[PDB]
RNA sequence: UGCCUGGCGGCCGUAGCGCGGUGGUCCCACCUGACCCCAUGCCGAACUCAGAAGUGAAACGCCGUAGCGCCGAUGGUAGUGUGGGGUCUCCCCAUGCGAGAGUAGGGAACUGCCAGGCA
RNA sequence: UCCUCCUAAAGAGUAACGGAGGAGCACGAAGGUUGGCUAAUCCUGGUCGGACAUCAGGAGGUUAGUGCAAUGGCAUAAGCCAGCUUGACUGCGAGCGUGACGGCGCGAGCAGGUGCGAAAGCAGGUCAUAGUGAUCCGGUGGUUCUGAAUGGAAGGGCCAUC
RNA sequence: ACUUACCAACCCGAUGCAAACUGCGAAUACCGGAGAAUGUUAUCACGGGAGACACACGGCGGGUGCUAACGUCCGUC
């Protein structure tokens, strides 16, 4: 019985692109699950957060059996 | 699951959890008849010292190959060779195995030996 | 009368009606009932349509629809101020765009095929043509 | 231990020469017994239960595990974790020693017994069947039993099809038909 | 929401407490386990009380 | 097989009927022993059902029928 | 240097499943035994130990093999950025990008470090 | 008021008395860690037993499961057991996200002390996202603060909390 | 317990449809690095003064309405 709710947006998305350059502790990703899981000096908080554990430039890959979609951070 | 699937999936975890620390780890290998023992480097794909029973220097040494007694000597061989290469921050990987009967002896017994885990 | 014997939901946004048909060849029978507009096809209207095309042929050869109206149509009636939610459903249409196959027919001659679907033509809202099986 | 060497000083030989099997290996061989007791009504009586089990341990020689309802049902009117009923799964040498009681002294003391049926293989070797009567096991004290119960049996073999998994109990003169 | 607020006590002299919930009725003894008593600068008992 | 928890289990020595072959197994039942040191029990066993037994019958089971 | 095995990886279906064939000196596997280390919401099944009588049956590996999966053009079709137009719910022209599906066709992985066995 | 999906035009955000739903709790384990495990559904066989309980085999491959709505995740399991436990730690915090603001969130790392593990290592609650109420006034405990001549006290501040 | 012109989900092959379907998937958009030309710094910060918070039609993408309204609510120009 009748609609009309809704919440909040929670401003998820990507934050820092391919190629952008970060200091440690930069969010590279808001998301619900891991759709990106965390690769080589990056990390993932309660929130499946992937945060930057090193200064260096986000680089995207795809790894692995499960073509799983990475991201780690190299350094520049 | 078939124990040889089953076992590599109960080692998964903590080989990722390795990777991602840059570990160079003491690999070991267990079967019916033999013990294994590598030390791999953090790639993952060059193995710098090794030592196993299937090696006649070992056996020569040793009533059975498959038991205790025998693991107690890989381990102190790995170690060994690992200190003349260098060596001696390692972590251990027991590669599904528990820890518990040759397995933890050899470990036992690259820990008598100077390596460090 | 033809309408989803049950749906994941109740109604659907109105949305629109753009691009070429799938679906476009006699796959079933040996002749077909084809369409030239684009538009929508009530369920009522596939029923009139395929009553007369059956009338025609004496239930003799065989027919097949291959168009269904799974799309739920809402209207608001008389005396109802615009909003305060969204209209009823009231019917149900199926979208067709120009080359849909709407009816294929087979087992009767060629001549009565015809006959047949120009009675259901007159029965429909858009524009159609007589098609035949092809190989390839 | 006597009917684990009547297989292997006479039960391998014979089938090697019944299927003409090329390895030793692929004689069809006993895996192990399954005993279970579908008790169903523990969910009325908590004390049921108990006491089929008891029965079970002195059958079997060893303490049951009692199966939980896998998935809550309301037709047999029974929420999911209930405890309803009892199993035994039986291997080496304890295995061998029930299979011999079982046919040297229990099936004899079957009610006007006729032999078992021969048909009752899942199509893949295994046998499976039931007793109404566990008073038929001596380990059962006739003056205690509080109720006359039954029981499931399964032999779980390594045979490939349902004519070698005859044959393996064939071989032990298992009473059919 | 029948969720009773209680606070566990430090068993060392301090008056430091720890704040927590009890659903007082299935589990009505008495909350007791070691934290940090950080007048102390270590870990002691600390037994359920009252707010 | 787990300690301290489980029922038993001697070697058991069974005695049969109009018939002396004994047989000796696990089980876990209770009696009085005697020969090597052991238990026993008389009931009317494989070799006597007459479908293990094969034929002979008479017995103290039952009969069919009596002359004729 | 070669063939074979085992262990750690790269790649993540051209890399898998099937179907067939195949190997046991070594490896490997089933295996033998179990008081005990150690274990089983019961079970030496699995975990684990002591072992080496038997087996390559299962599993595993290798070889083949297009029944699948998987891969996959060319052309065309859909869409769409900008500009313009029409009979403007939709369409068309110029120009740029240009799918998905389907078709031809590929495809029975390829590869590194280490260690053992045969030649 | 708050959460989830769609509308929403492939970053964020985005209206309507648009279309569906759900929260105002729960858990001292359902939290931590070490070790371990792998669903659903169908066929065949099986005492009482049935379309459906428990037992066995095969097929299957996560369609299960997650304290609950939706979405997103999850096998390295985040899903299911067991042992030992209190990290459901105190002080801080590079650097970020999101907000008109008030605020909200993520966060390696440092110090102290702690649990689990042989160990590498994990733990600052729960697979994540709801489960909520600013200020004032006032209660309770603590306190190297203040104490209207002076020493006290009352009141006040400061920390915790209701 | 046997059987019927019956009615039949699953599965197989053939064919459509989906805002709250996805084993695929653009054009544009947006974020980031460098670089030149051009542009009255067009950017950013702080600081003084504001106004404004009724919007309208058109185009494209839409919800709603009847793909009705000089209708109504968003996005974009
Ligand atoms: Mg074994
Ligand atoms: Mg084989
Ligand atoms: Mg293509
Ligand atoms: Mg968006
Ligand atoms: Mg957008
Ligand atoms: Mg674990
Ligand atoms: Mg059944
Ligand atoms: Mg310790
Ligand atoms: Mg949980
Ligand atoms: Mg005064
Ligand atoms: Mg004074
Ligand atoms: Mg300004
Ligand atoms: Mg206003
Ligand atoms: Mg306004
Ligand atoms: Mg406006
Ligand atoms: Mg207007």
């Amino acid at each position: 019985t009748r609609n009309g709710r809704d919440s909040e947006a929670k401003r998820l998305g990507v934050k820092r692109f391919g190629g952008e350059s970060v200091l440690a502790g930069s969010i590279i990703v808001r998301q619900r699950g891991t759709k990106f899981h965390a690769g080589a000096n990056v990390g993932c908080g309660r929130d499946h957060t992937l945060f930057a554990k090193a200064d260096g430039k986000v680089k995207f890959e795809v790894k692995g059996p499960k073509n799983r979609k990475f991201i780690s951070i190299e350094a520049e | 699951m078939d124990k040889k699937s089953a076992r590599i999936r109960r080692a998964t975890r903590a080989r990722r959890k390795l990777q991602e620390l840059g570990a160079t780890r003491l690999v070991v290998h267990r079967t019916p008849r033999h013990i294994y023992a590598q030390v791999i480097a953090p790639n993952g794909s060059e193995v710098l010292v090794a030592a196993s029973t299937v090696e006649k220097a070992i056996a020569e040494q040793l009533k059975y190959t498959g038991n205790k007694d025998a693991a107690a000597a890989v381990g102190k061989a790995v170690a060994e060779r690992a200190l003349e290469k260098g060596i001696k921050d390692v972590s251990f990987d027991r590669s599904g195995f528990q820890y518990h009967g040759r397995v933890q002896a050899l470990a036992d017994a690259a820990r008598e030996a100077g390596l460090q885990f | 009368m033809l309408q989803p014997k049950r749906t994941k939901f109740r109604k659907m946004h109105k949305g629109r009606n753009r691009g070429l048909a799938q679906g476009t060849d006699v796959s079933f029978g040996s002749f077909g009932l084809k369409a030239v507009g684009r538009g929508r096809l009530t369920a009522r209207q596939i029923e009139a349509a395929r009553r007369a095309m059956t009338r025609a042929v004496k239930r003799q050869g065989k027919i097949w629809i291959r168009v269904f109206p799974d799309k739920p149509i809402t209207e608001k009636p008389l005396a109802v101020r615009m909003g305060k939610g969204k209209g009823n459903v009231e019917y149900w249409v199926a979208l067709i765009q120009p080359g849909k196959v709407l009816y294929e027919m087979d087992g009767v001659p060629e001549e009565l095929a015809r006959e047949a679907f120009k009675l259901a033509a007159a029965k429909l809202p858009i524009k159609t043509t007589f098609v035949t099986k092809t190989v390839m | 231990a006597k009917l684990h060497d009547y297989y292997k000083d006479e039960v391998v030989k014979k089938l090697m020469t019944e299927f003409n099997y090329n390895s030793v290996m692929q004689v069809p061989r006993v895996e192990k017994i399954t005993l279970n007791m579908g008790v169903g009504e523990a969910i009325a009586d908590k004390k049921l239960l108990d006491n089929a089990a008891a029965d079970l341990a002195a059958i079997s020689g060893q303490k049951p595990l009692i199966t939980k309802a896998r998935k809550s049902v309301a037709g047999f009117k029974i929420r999911q974790g209930y405890p309803i009923g009892c199993k035994v799964t039986l291997r080496g040498e304890r295995m061998w020693e029930f299979f011999e009681r079982l046919i040297t002294i229990a099936v004899p003391r079957i009610r006007d017994f006729r032999g078992l049926s021969a048909k009752s293989f899942d199509g893949r070797g295994n046998y499976s069947m039931g007793v109404r009567e566990q008073i038929i096991f001596p380990e059962i004290d006739y003056d205690k039993v509080d109720r006359v119960r039954g029981l499931d049996i399964t032999i779980t073999t390594t045979a490939k099809s349902d004519e070698e998994g005859r044959a393996l109990l064939a071989a032990f003169d298992f009473p059919f038909r | 929401g029948i969720r009773e607020k209680i606070k566990l006590v430090s068993s060392a002299g301090t008056g430091h407490f720890y704040t927590t919930t009890k659903n007082k009725r299935t589990k009505p003894e008495k909350l007791e386990l070691k934290k940090f008593d950080p007048v102390v600068r270590q870990h002691v008992i600390y037994k359920e009380a009252k707010a | 097989m787990k300690p301290n928890i489980h029922p038993e289990y001697r070697t058991v020595v069974f005695h049969d009927t109009s018939v002396d072959e004994y047989f000796k197994i696990g089980s876990t039942i209770k009696t009085d022993r005697e020969i090597e040191l052991d238990g026993v029990t008389y009931p009317y066993v494989t070799i006597d059902v007459s479908s293990k037994s094969h034929p002979f019958y008479t017995g103290k089971l039952r009969t069919v029928a009596s002359e004729g």
